[PDB]
Parts: structure tokens; C-alpha cells; sequence
């Protein structure tokens, strides 16, 4: 019944959002709640974020 | 046309019923549909056409 | 109530420097500092490349024969290509090269406003004899992060599909630090210095990143419906022929509601407009219900 | 490269020893630098 | 009938038929999104019954 078939293939590049799940390796999950400015970011005493 | 109406009717038939026949109506639809072709009248209908 | 001012900039390299504040009063140092951090780190000009259009590639997920990098890491490079321009708010660069060896930043076309300040800086290497890669590199400037995905909402045919937009880096800065040590002024009680010491890629001197932060933070204390849609449209959206388009604008019809307006005779006094034209036209508009010579009277509103 | 000023206050105030205003436009992160340096300014000093 | 992959399809702009081909395939290395046409497909179905 079918005469043609046409294969189109996406490339698709997501990178992160809230919602998304992200764990260590000793069984700690988790879920992004919110993406936060470098300006908010806790930061030692050398200037460095975290 | 079969508007709010059973059916519909040969120009000849709405000839008959109108008692001014044959010709005549073609013409006043003609001119009907063109009073209806220009905007500010067609442009509510226009968005049903996508 | 002392105002503060700058003092010693010392410039320990191309990279990084730190920038010192002597007069300053009880617990300022905090206040001025940490506000000077966040406009530092968040609101800057910046020179990021955007577009980038390669020699035979159709999208960023090929692999360019000749060269062992993929496309998409070639962008991740650019992206990481710190350049300084001066009169220009956007420059397209050119790129070109071959042979065996690495490509560096400074294998580029040098432009007017174009200084590169990692000349070693490596885009993509070449490994064949005869391989090479041209490529336009469209670097404009702008503030904060902007992707390459919100990039395309306005779009407006950005068809030349070998262009690949990549994400926008625009920030001079990498990392601002600021330690307040007591500085002891000739004579006074007690007052606190601002040892700001900042990270950048060179390209902006730390005199101006200071200067514009704190401008910045002083400028935010500043207050401290009848006719039809379709007569707006371009004419590109009634499809014609280029030829017709074309001899349209020639004759200031931009828009739907310019060309309904002319009328048979007006139009083929045109230079340009023939019968074939003309019947085109009249199909096209006819095909969507209007014509010419059709009068709105008020062109235009507002 | 232009930039953002607010557009949109409305100064609510109770009785008149107290009060409670607002801001809406504001660029990312720029209102707790605003907030907060205002704030050490306004208690401290 | 038997459905055709032809670039040839009922109400659509030259924007919606741009990111075809002659064909009806889009493009190699073309950008898309959700609701672009990769592959135009038409299938018969006649007298409409309106």
C-alpha cells in the first residue's frame, strides 16, 4: 500500500531548563528549580562563583 | 445559495419566485457578490479563508 | 561626607587588573563595592561573534573534509574569539587559509576596527596539503547573554542557510573580586579602601569597566479599528514575480493598499511594467478578492 | 548597546510614619544591588 | 488514488512552500521549527460535500 517513504532527520540542540533532572553518582537526584544569575551566585573570597 | 433555507434554487426557479426572471437576477448577484468583494465588508469573511 | 575617588591601576597583564578606591567612608566599601560587583559582572558592552557563514557547510552538524574539528566545535571556538572593535557596532570579518597546521585568530582579515587580542588563539586546525576554509565571520556587539535560540523570533529570512548563528558571549568580564582593607589616609580617624581586582579577556581597559559600571548605577538613581489588515501587508506577501516586485518598489508601491490604489493606465505608464506584468497582477489580486483602482480614501491613518 | 530605566511606580503608603513603594521595570539582577545597597545606605548611615 | 509527495500543496504561502524543494523535500542544513513543512504530502479525497 505504501509507495514512498520520505526520512527527514532533526538535529535538535536543547541545553538546560528548570525541570530537567540531574543527580551524582551515590543516588542523589534532583530537579533544576530555578537558573540563576553569576551576580547572585555565593562566591569565595578569590571572586570565584560557585 | 441554500442560506438558512431548504435546498437551493436555479436562477430560473428564483426567476419564478421573484417574478422578474432569467437575466436580470444573474446580473444582481453578480453585482451583489461585488458589493460584498470590497473591504469593510469582506474583511470579516476574509479570516475565514486561511 | 567624603566622596570616594580612584587611585594606583595596576595592570598585572593583558587578562587581568586591580583597580583601587582610596576615600572611603565607615562600611562603604561594602555598600560601593558589591553594587560595583553585580553591574560589573551582569551589564557590559560586548563585541561576541554571532553569525557564521563556512565554506561547503549546510548546518553546524557536518564534518568539513580536511579538517579534523567537527563544525559545531569550530563555533564553539569563534565563540571563544575575544576581538575589540571601535566605530563599528557590527563588523563581518573574513577568514581564510590552508595547507598543514593550525589556524590561528590572527589568520584573519585585518579590518579598520578589528584587534585581535588572542592571536594564538585557535579556531580549527588543517590536515591535508590542499585543504582550505574561507569564511565570513559576522561579529556584532551587544549586553549579556543572548542565545542562539531567541536569536530567531523577528527572523526575516535569514535563508542563506549557510550561515550558522551561534550563541552571543557578550561580557568583557570573568571574575570581579572586591576586598575592602583599612587604608590609613594621612590624616583621618578611620577609612576603608576598595581593592576591586577584576578578570578579562583584554578587551576592555579597567578604567572603562569601572567608569561605566558605576554610570550605570547612577543612572538607575534617575528616579530614585475598521479597514482591511491585508491593505498593511508588503507586497512581498502577494508572491509576484521578482521582476514585478521589483518595478513595483521601483514605483514607491511598497504595500498591498499602494498598489490597489493605481490604476491600469498609471501603471503601464511605468518604465517597466508590460501586459504580461500587469495580467500577473491582476490574477494575483483577484485572487484574493481585490483589484485595482479600488479606493480606501484616508491613506494613511497613522 | 541602550539601557533600561523603570517606567511603572506607585507609592503605596500606610498612615504616613510608614511606607511601601514599588518598581516594575527593572533589568535582571539589577534590583537587588538597587534594593540592597540602598538598604545598608538607609539603616546604616 | 495514490498520494503524492509533490511540492504542490492546497493553501499554503510562499513561506510555508519556501523551505522546499522543487520536489517537496526541505533542505539539507535548513533550521526548522514546529508546524514548517518537511515533506509536502497530498492525499485524494474528492466532492467535498459542502
Amino acid at each position: 500500500g505504501v509507495l514512498k517513504i520520505v526520512k527527514v532527520y532533526l538535529a535538535v540542540k536543547r541545553r538546560i531548563q528548570p525541570g530537567d533532572k540531574m543527580a551524582g553518582r551515590h543516588g542523589n537526584k534532583g530537579v533544576i528549580s530555578k537558573i540563576n544569575p553569576i551576580e547572585d551566585m555565593p562566591y569565595d573570597e578569590n571572586g570565584t562563583p560557585v | 445559495f441554500g442560506i438558512d433555507m431548504n435546498t437551493d434554487y436555479t436562477l430560473e426557479e428564483v426567476g419564478k419566485q421573484f417574478d422578474v426572471t432569467r437575466e436580470r437576477i444573474r446580473q444582481i448577484e453578480a453585482k451583489a457578490l461585488r458589493k460584498l468583494r470590497h473591504p469593510s465588508r469582506s474583511e470579516v469573511l476574509r479570516s475565514f479563508l486561511d | 561626607f567624603l566622596k570616594p575617588r580612584l587611585v594606583d591601576i595596576e595592570q598585572v597583564s593583558s587578562t587581568h587588573a586591580k583597580v583601587t578606591l582610596e576615600p572611603l567612608e565607615r562600611g562603604f566599601g561594602h555598600t560601593l563595592g558589591n553594587a560595583l560587583r553585580r553591574i560589573l559582572l551582569s551589564s557590559m558592552p560586548g563585541c561576541a561573534v554571532t553569525e557564521v557563514e563556512i565554506d561547503g557547510v549546510l548546518h553546524e552538524y557536518s564534518t568539513k573534509e580536511g579538517v579534523q574539528e567537527d563544525i559545531l566545535e569550530i563555533l564553539l571556538n569563534l565563540k571563544g574569539l575575544a576581538v575589540r572593535v571601535q566605530g563599528k557596532d557590527e563588523v563581518i570579518l573574513t577568514l581564510n587559509k590552508s595547507g598543514i597546521g593550525p589556524v590561528t585568530a590572527a589568520d584573519i582579515t585585518h579590518d579598520g576596527d578589528v584587534e585581535i587580542v588572542k592571536p594564538q588563539h585557535v579556531i580549527c586546525h588543517l590536515t591535508d596539503e590542499n585543504a582550505s576554509i574561507s569564511m565570513r565571520i559576522k561579529v556584532q556587539r551587544g549586553r549579556g547573554y543572548v542565545p542562539a535560540s531567541t536569536r530567531i523570533h523577528s527572523e526575516e529570512d535569514e535563508r542563506p542557510i549557510g550561515r550558522l548563528l551561534v550563541d552571543a558571549c557578550y561580557s568583557p568580564v570573568e571574575r570581579i573580586a572586591y576586598n575592602v582593607e583599612a587604608a590609613r589616609v594621612e590624616q583621618r580617624t578611620d577609612l576603608d579602601k576598595l581593592v576591586i581586582e577584576m578578570e578579562t579577556n583584554g578587551t576592555i581597559d579597567p578604567e572603562e569597566a569601572i567608569r561605566r559600571a558605576a554610570t550605570i548605577l547612577a543612572e538607575q538613581l534617575e528616579a530614585f479599528p475598521e479597514f482591511d489588515p491585508i491593505l498593511l501587508r508588503p507586497v512581498d506577501d502577494l508572491e509576484l514575480t521578482v521582476r514585478s516586485a521589483n518595478c513595483l518598489k521601483a514605483e514607491a508601491i511598497h504595500y498591498i493598499g499602494d498598489l490597489v490604489q493605481r490604476t491600469e493606465v498609471e501603471l503601464l505608464k511605468t518604465p517597466n511594467l508590460g501586459k504580461k506584468s500587469l495580467t500577473e497582477i491582476k490574477d494575483v489580486l483577484a485572487s484574493r478578492g481585490l483589484s485595482l483602482g479600488m479606493r480606501l480614501e484616508n491613506w494613511p491613518p497613522a | 548597546t541602550e539601557f533600561l530605566k523603570p517606567r511603572l511606580v506607585d507609592i503605596e503608603q500606610v498612615s504616613s510614619t510608614h511606607a511601601k513603594v514599588t518598581l516594575e521595570p527593572l533589568e535582571r539582577g539589577f534590583g537587588h544591588t538597587l534594593g540592597n545597597a540602598l538598604r545598608r545606605i538607609l539603616l546604616s548611615s | 488514488g495514490p498520494e503524492e509527495i509533490t511540492a504542490d500543496i492546497p493553501n499554503v504561502g510562499e513561506a510555508a512552500l519556501s523551505k522546499l524543494d522543487e520536489s517537496g523535500i526541505v533542505y539539507i542544513g535548513a533550521e526548522v521549527t514546529g508546524g514548517d513543512i518537511l515533506v509536502g504530502k497530498v492525499t485524494p479525497k474528492g466532492e467535498t460535500q459542502l
